[PDB]
RNA sequence: CGGUUGGCCUCGGAUAGCCGGUCCCCCGCCGGGGUCCGGUGCGGAGUGCCCUUCGUCCUGGGAAACGGGGCGCGGCCGGAGAGGCGGCCGCCCCCUCGCCCGUCACGCACCGCACGUUCGUGGGGAACCUGGCGCUAAACCAUUCGUAGACGACCUGCUU
RNA sequence: UGGGCCACUUUUGGUAAGCAGAACUGGCGCUGCGGGAUGAACCGAACGCCGGGUUAAGGCGCCCGAUGCCGACGCUCAUCA
RNA sequence: GCUGGGAAGGCCCGGCGGGGAAGGUGGCUCGGGGGCCCCCGAGUGUUACAGCCCCCCCGGCAGCAGCACUCGCCGAAUCCCGGGGCCGAGGGAGCGAGACCCGUCGCCGCGCUCUCCCCCCUCCCGGCG
């Protein structure tokens, strides 16, 4: 319970606002509903942000608070996040959700014959696979 | 006078210069108001009731919006105020911690609104400075001094109840 | 190539979904994001909208109608419009053949489903 | 969408649930509400029982047969507060309230379906946690309802029936994911089709 | 083949609280919730469809039952889906709550 | 008399927590626990899933081959809260076609244009033809009764 | 026409009054319309018959047009809010 | 365009540095749990095996109310293009010819010819390689 912490250093994803679908390091922390944040590596510059719009990751950053931008930058590239997040299964849903956005007509098209095909075999392998499960005659 | 988000001032002025003193004294005042008018129109409201000047006799030799000098570094602002009730007028001391003087101004205005059902045509900002973290008195502050300061964020209330407005799933809020 | 008089000439690969060399108006088409490349393609001079403007026969030289004129209800296709789509056919088709998939999805039809919005949808 | 929307009230807060369903029977769109014993009701459940005290008590005095009638099945009660919110009196709003149909529990057209869920009126979205609610069954059964303990027994009947449902299910669920296992050498063309536009993760 | 039309619901006349505008209509349209989606919508065709009791000349077709009052969609009404539309008869009143078809006809995309 | 223009055949729920899968105990070889392993801004995802329609003809390739289709027959089981439903076996009768990638050509190609497209053999009401299986009643009045009654109503009896 | 009445502010008698009597301006009477649920007088605005656009006062859960904003910060639990 | 000829901020380990402190880093002392070795909690302090604030002797470069969406007021210091909606009232505008089938006219903004040279794609091309 509570695996995820505010924190000096917490990497969260910036989800609404301006800087949406970004990735953010938390500088400090402005009162209860606000963090100063800098993300310098996502091209996102030091302002305050609300808790509402951000959501915390399992990435920490290792940096002494209220620091400069250079050292969270370096921070950040040393054990950079931009390869640990996309490599992630977050951020890889993500990007289907978005590519699936940007599907054309005739990509659509051939969706749908690849996963008729593709369902029809799993179905058939379903059904061979419960009626060879069925051959059950013991006491 | 209405609201917004503030910017802070500084207006000088001075009266008029009459035949008897040829170079009168100007006076400069730091004023929070949403737009420059409001700030000539506060600036000659306080300098009416401090010296015997009024805006006849009087001008604005400058108005000037003070930018926030370091708006990327969190400051703790003390602001002594007074205000009137229903009943008579107090003086008032309150903490804040902000990124600029104006919002912690604005801070406190929407803050003596909720508190005290105070309207800003009450409230009266005499001082605002930049206190640091070993001189506060307010707790609501003091707990937020802490190198490291670690919290969760524990019951997530759903935002988008509408998109979508009839769903399959109950939302989750722990995250 | 679009006429000279703004309509678009269009050709379904007539084969593949029986649509001829036919006009068409560019507020009635939605314009997808799929492309043929049809440089060095021969479209003959004689394509044009007095090519594609209807024909007319009634009436000669009668006034009163009480006999009908049953011919002339069959527009037939002439030899040369036969021959204009199959040269046309002949010399865009097998750059169709080329890409996959493309003959089916220009066999099949677009339609709406109880999911897709046309405002989300990307063409 | 032509189909018949079906809610669940279980966890749902009155008015709110009321609200959303008056405008979406308004706006055409038949509606089914079931398990209306599990809607919710905001403010502790002495002060709500005290509320329906007080329509109790308010009734025609020279006709109470012609006055005010007190329903007191839950199902209802919810239809009742959406005949609050719809106009009534017309032949359109009488047009809806006809659109809308409410039960207690979930009777066997609708016991095997899917039922949505309203966020927007959801107890757990809309009020902070360390707040009192009432139930409208307990509200409902000490008011004057009758039929709490044959709608339980009725609704752990479905429970039951469910939980095999549900079982069924998940078996075949894993027998799927066991032919994937089996046959991805002949699907493997077609999966990263799929894979490329962005479903199948 | 195919639907080839959005489906949007007469949701009633525009109005203030106590006068109504029976010129203009207002329309839900299935799956837009906002202005900038309500944006692609801006000029289409829209048409209510019914039947009724007598027969009237079908266009490229036979006669039947089925008529059909055309308009088309003018503008958004207010931060959630909701345009109005300008139809060439006003939409008479037994037809709130029911379907109304947009045509994706003048398009522009 | 008109609406409508694919379907979703279902855990219980928690929200300061959830969901899924396996190795060792227990329940007349399935369900319950305890490990252990995954996932959690839900991907075993309702922002989801399933169906997908231009039709045929020659001709290959894999998918299939333990199959498809018979409003075709018979039988069995489950469903009572409003069951009006769902599922499985045996008999025979047609095809190895239908699903994916290809080869080959043809269909009114109706000459830019609207209500096209389903549900649908829709619902309701009269009438005609056509066969197979069947069935041959009550209610009210009038009359009696007086447990009833202003009148209606109500309670009764009438070839054995 | 020579019965007036109401409202801000001032004001006389009266414990007071939707009471009685004045001053000033505006209204109602003689005036519909948007809002105040409802209402001679309040708030907005005064009107030939219409289309488009935009507003005032007032609003925007549903009745009921419009917040179906991932609105901001707080305060408040009422067994007569 | 202006402003504090914007404020902040980026990079140049900014460099000679000079200080200062806690929302106190390392190092140490003490207290807890993991195979004498590791991390968390409490005191110490001034750079250390992190950093923060102020003054520079001077800053430099890039950018510049940012095409990294931090915070303004603007346009003689402002222009181009596109989309939706509603609408089409009016009906003899000819100074010249002596109007001739029928005013493509006024004002305003333009282009070419009555001068001569070029050059580039062309063309009934004429024969065509
Ligand atoms: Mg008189
Ligand atoms: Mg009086
Ligand atoms: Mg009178
Ligand atoms: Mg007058
Ligand atoms: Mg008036
Ligand atoms: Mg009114
Ligand atoms: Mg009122
Ligand atoms: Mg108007
Ligand atoms: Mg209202
Ligand atoms: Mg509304
Ligand atoms: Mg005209």
């Amino acid at each position: 319970v509570f695996r995820r912490f505010v924190e000096v250093g917490r990497v969260a994803y910036v989800s609404f606002g301006p800087h949406a679908g970004k990735l953010v390091a938390i500088v400090d922390v402005i009162d209860q509903n606000r963090a100063l944040v800098d993300g310098p590596c996502t091209q996102v510059r030091r302002q305050a942000m609300p808790f509402k719009c951000m959501q915390l990751t399992d990435f920490i950053l290792k940096f002494p608070h209220s620091a400069h931008q250079k050292y969270v930058r370096q921070a950040w590239q040393k054990a950079d996040i931009n390869t640990k997040w996309a490599a992630t299964r977050w951020a890889k849903k993500i990007e289907a959700r978005e590519r699936k956005a940007k599907m054309t007509d005739f990509d659509r098209f051939k969706v749908m014959k690849a996963k008729k095909m593709r369902n029809r075999i799993i179905k058939n392998e379903v059904k061979k696979l419960q009626k060879a499960a069925l051959l059950k005659a013991s006491p | 006078k209405a609201s917004g988000t503030l910017r802070e001032y500084k207006v000088v002025g001075r009266c008029l210069p009459t035949p008897k003193c040829h170079t009168p004294p100007l006076y400069r005042m730091r004023i929070f108001a949403p737009n420059h008018v409001v700030a000539k129109s506060r600036f000659w409201y306080f300098v009416s009731q401090l010296k015997k000047m009024k805006k006849s006799s009087g001008e604005i030799v400058y108005c000037g919006q003070v930018f926030e000098k370091s708006p990327l570094r969190v400051k703790n602002f003390g602001i002594w105020l007074r205000y009137d009730s229903r009943s008579g007028t107090h003086n008032m001391y309150r903490e804040y911690r902000d990124l600029t003087t104006a919002g912690a101004v604005t801070q406190c205005y929407r803050d003596m609104g909720a508190r005290h059902r105070a309207r800003a045509h009450s409230i009266q900002i005499m001082k605002v400075e930049e206190i640091a973290a070993s001189k506060c008195r307010r707790p609501a502050v003091k707990q937020f001094h802490d190198s490291k300061i670690k919290f969760p964020l524990p019951h997530r209330v759903l935002r988008r109840q509408h998109k979508p407005r009839f769903t399959t799933k109950r939302p989750n809020t722990f995250f | 190539k679009q006429l000279a008089s703004g309509l678009l000439l269009v050709t379904g690969p007539l084969v593949l979904n029986r649509v001829p060399l036919r006009r068409t108006h560019q507020k009635f088409v939605i314009a997808t994001s799929t492309k043929i490349d049809i440089s060095n393609v021969k479209i003959p001079k004689h394509l044009t909208d007095a090519y594609f403007k209807k024909k007319k026969l009634r009436k000669p030289r009668h006034q009163e109608g009480e006999i009908f004129d049953t011919e002339k209800e069959k527009y037939e296709i002439t030899e040369q419009r036969k021959i204009d789509q199959k040269a046309v056919d002949s010399q865009i088709l097998p750059k169709i053949k080329a890409i996959p998939q493309l003959q089916g999805y220009l066999r099949s039809v677009f339609a709406l489903t109880n999911g897709i919005y046309p405002h989300k949808l990307v063409f | 969408e032509v189909q018949v929307l079906v809610l669940d009230g279980r966890g749902h807060l009155l008015g709110r649930l009321a609200a959303i369903v008056a405008k979406q029977v308004l706006l055409g769109r038949k509606v089914v509400v079931v398990r209306c014993e599990g809607i919710n009701i905001s403010g502790n459940f002495y002060r709500n029982k005290l509320k329906y005290l007080a329509f109790l008590r308010k009734r025609m005095n020279t006709n109470p047969s012609r006055g005010p009638y007190h329903f007191r099945a839950p199902s209802r009660i919810f239809w009742r507060t959406v005949r609050g919110m719809l106009p009534h009196k017309t032949k359109r709003g009488q047009a809806a309230l006809d659109r809308l149909k409410v039960f207690d529990g979930i009777p066997p057209p609708y016991d095997k379906k899917k039922r949505m869920v309203v966020p927007a009126a959801l107890k757990v979205v809309r009020l902070k946690p360390t707040r009192k609610f009432a139930y409208l069954g307990r509200l409902a059964h000490e008011v004057g309802w009758k039929y709490q303990a044959v709608t339980a027994t009725l609704e752990e009947k479905r429970k039951e029936k469910a939980k095999i449902h549900y079982r069924k299910k998940k078996q075949l669920m894993r027998l799927r994911k066991q032919a994937e296992k089996n046959v991805e050498k002949k699907i493997d063309k077609y999966t990263e089709v799929l894979k490329t536009h962005g479903l199948l993760v | 083949s195919g639907r080839l039309w959005s489906k949007a619901i007469f949701a009633g006349y525009k109005r203030g609280l106590r006068n109504q505008r029976e010129h203009t209509a207002l329309l839900k349209i299935e799956g837009v919730y906002a202005r900038d989606e309500t944006e692609f919508y801006l000029g289409k065709r829209c048409a209510y469809v019914y039947k009724a009791k007598n027969n009237t000349v079908t266009p490229g077709g036979k006669p039947n039952k089925t008529r059909v009052i055309w308009g088309k969609v003018t503008r958004a009404h207010g931060n959630s889906g909701m345009v109005r539309a300008k139809f060439r008869s006003n939409l008479p009143a037994k037809a709130i709550g029911h379907r109304i078809r947009v045509m994706l006809y003048p398009s522009r995309i």
